């Protein structure tokens, strides 16, 4: 069957530049290639049909070119909403096949994380245990670390972290750190501390509550 | 309706040919999908294929590889050849009658 | 309007079988094909098979083992996919798509998240996340909701029924002891809260549940 | 003439896994490839004809795929009786030729 190769798998570009995704077929397929966009947790969306034909509803900065074996999807002046995975698909021969996909990245300006710590809810405490949630929102680059401290002492057990993909709105990243423990252990302590260490500052941004 | 039989049949062959072209396009795609490497698998180019097949042109850009795709092809060829042959026969009948009068 | 409607999720026991649905809307022709595409977490699109409703014929991907069986019903304009004898390999999001017989997928369904596990369905518990008494604020304030102890994926979290979209972060779920957990954050101007209501909406299709949680100060 | 390359020559797999034998032609041959099984001191036996068409008497775990130049023979859940040599054969152009063979372990 027809193999479609998308290389490289990741394209990193500064906001405003022109980007080009590459799609190569293992044999000549004329102009029978179609392009799709899939954002995080979204369904794929048709951008270009038959290599170069535009679709209504799609921004004019999207264009396509090529014929035979080598095809190109281009974006003039990349912006934040363009952050997604890009797939090519051929309809020249049965069966239809898909490319492996290319992810788009945007190199924005460095941004310090906005830290917020949240005490457990009364609804949860009533139910049983307690979860202390800390939000590290809208930072860049994605590399970041979070330290939990209880009464001045570093805590590691009961900590589950979660990072998001690059954001479609401002090209930043975000992470959530959750310290989960029972009310039987939550009560015998006073201060819970969330610390954030990021490239944008030698001094770690700290948030706490009693 | 007592118009000349040869012109009626010619008209009928034309309408029938158009039907064969449309049905042939549909049935070829239905037959060819599922066969690895088959190119006759989307309707617009299938109709183009039907046309060159009915006229016996083919060029070789498109053709069926399955048994049922090929059977559909043969029907399209025969219908095409018969239709054009029926037009020629009608033209002859016209010329013959007019040469008697002349 | 939404042309292809798929259920949000399906929970399947290892070795069992499920029948996914795809309900069509809008213009329907005799030349329409319905395709099914499998996508595992963090991976690409994989073509499964196709069916032409007006004739009932179906074709399948031959490179993979045949787990699917495509049928259709012209009366209800619904296409079905019968996945049988499922394992963990078959756990993925399954999209249906419409092709006008001209080679491309014009519209896609929202996808049905299929989870294969021996576990049991568990509705999520939603907890409010209001700032503590000591927290100071600038021009903006951050609120949140805690979706904990649900199974299986996914959950859809919106703020004020979609009215609040800007400044919203819904983190990927973390799995531990057959239970998923995530949080969603929202940032509104501090002058607008709690003067104006902020409420998160959490829907868990696998248990047919949608609950709200208004965010009030402590 | 058409060269059929079967690489690797030996496939080692744990009992129960899915295995895939590879057959590559030196030029496009559509789906004109056939697969054979030969056990120790036995005669070859047809498993798959025309790349994907199944044969009566052959276990359903045997399947085939591919077209053009690259072809695959697959076994879902390998068991002991599958231990043999596997050959591909093309009938697209004269003369018919055979691949060099892949041994299953
Ligand atoms: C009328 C023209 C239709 C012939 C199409 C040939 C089948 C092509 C195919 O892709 O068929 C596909 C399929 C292969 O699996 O072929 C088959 O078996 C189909 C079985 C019927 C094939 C015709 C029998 C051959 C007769 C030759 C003469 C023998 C005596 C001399
Ligand atoms: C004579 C036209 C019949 C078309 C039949 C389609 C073939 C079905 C493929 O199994």
């Amino acid at each position: 069957d027809i193999l479609l190769t998308q290389s490289p798998a990741i394209l990193s570009v500064s906001p405003g530049e022109r980007v080009s995704f590459s799609c190569r077929a293992s044999q000549s397929i004329g102009t029978d290639i179609h392009w799709y966009q899939q954002r995080t947790n979204g369904s794929p969306r048709l951008l270009i049909k038959y290599a170069s034909e535009s679709i209504s509803g799609i921004p004019s900065r999207f264009s396509g070119s090529g014929s035979g074996t080598d095809f190109t999807l281009s974006i003039n002046s990349v912006e934040s909403e363009d952050i997604a995975n890009y797939y090519c698909q051929q309809s020249n021969r049965w069966p239809f096949t898909f490319g492996s996909g290319t992810k788009l990245e945007i190199k924005r300006a460095d941004a310090a994380p906005t830290v917020s710590i949240f005490p457990p809810s009364s609804e949860q405490l009533t139910s049983g245990g307690a979860s202390v949630v800390c939000f590290l929102n809208n930072f860049y680059p994605k590399d970041i670390n979070v330290k939990w401290k209880i009464d001045g002492s570093e805590r590691q057990n009961g900590v589950l972290n979660s990072w998001t993909d690059q954001d479609s709105k401002d090209s930043t990243y975000s992470m959530s750190s959750t310290l989960t423990l029972t009310k039987d252990e939550y009560e015998r302590h006073n201060s819970y501390t969330c610390e954030a260490t990021h490239k944008t500052s030698t001094s770690p941004i700290v948030k706490s509550f009693n | 309706h007592g118009s000349a039989l040869h012109w009626r049949a010619a008209g009928a062959a034309t309408v029938l040919l158009v039907i064969v072209l449309l049905a042939g396009s549909y049935l070829a795609v239905l037959a060819e999908r599922g066969a690895p490497g088959a190119q006759l698998i989307t309707y617009p180019r299938a109709l183009w294929w039907a046309c060159e097949t009915a006229t016996t042109v083919x060029y070789g850009d498109l053709y069926p590889v399955t048994l049922w795709g090929r059977l559909v092809a043969v029907v399209v060829m025969v219908a095409g050849i018969t239709s054009f042959g029926l037009v020629t026969a009608a033209l002859a009948t016209w010329f013959v009658g007019r040469e008697q009068e002349r | 309007q939404v042309q292809l409607q798929q259920p949000g999720a399906e929970l399947v026991k290892p070795g069992a079988s499920v029948k996914l649905s795809c309900k069509a809307s809008g213009y329907t022709f005799t030349s329409d094909w319905i395709h099914w595409v499998k996508q595992r977490p963090g991976h690409g699109l994989e073509w499964i098979g196709e069916i032409i409703p007006s004739y009932g014929r179906a074709n399948y991907n031959e490179k993979i083992q045949k787990k699917a069986t495509l049928t259709a019903d012209k009366s209800s304009s619904t296409a079905f996919m019968q996945l049988s004898s499922l394992t963990s390999e078959d756990s993925a999001v399954y999209y249906c798509a419409r092709e006008r017989g001209d080679g491309y997928f014009a519209v896609w369904g929202a996808g049905t998240t299929v989870t294969v596990s021996s576990a049991k369905t568990t509705p999520p518990s939603v907890y409010p996340l209001a700032p503590g008494s000591a927290a100071q604020t600038n021009s903006m304030v951050t609120l949140g909701c805690l979706v904990k102890g649900y199974f299986p994926e996914p959950v859809t979290v919106t703020w004020n029924s979609g009215s609040l979209s800007s400044g919203v972060h819904t983190f990927p779920a973390v799995l531990q002891s057959d239970l998923y957990t995530l949080s969603s954050s929202v940032t509104v101007p501090s002058s607008s809260w709690p003067s104006e209501t902020v409420t998160c909406n959490v829907a868990h299709p696998a248990s047919s549940t949608k609950v709200d949680k208004k965010i009030v100060p402590r």
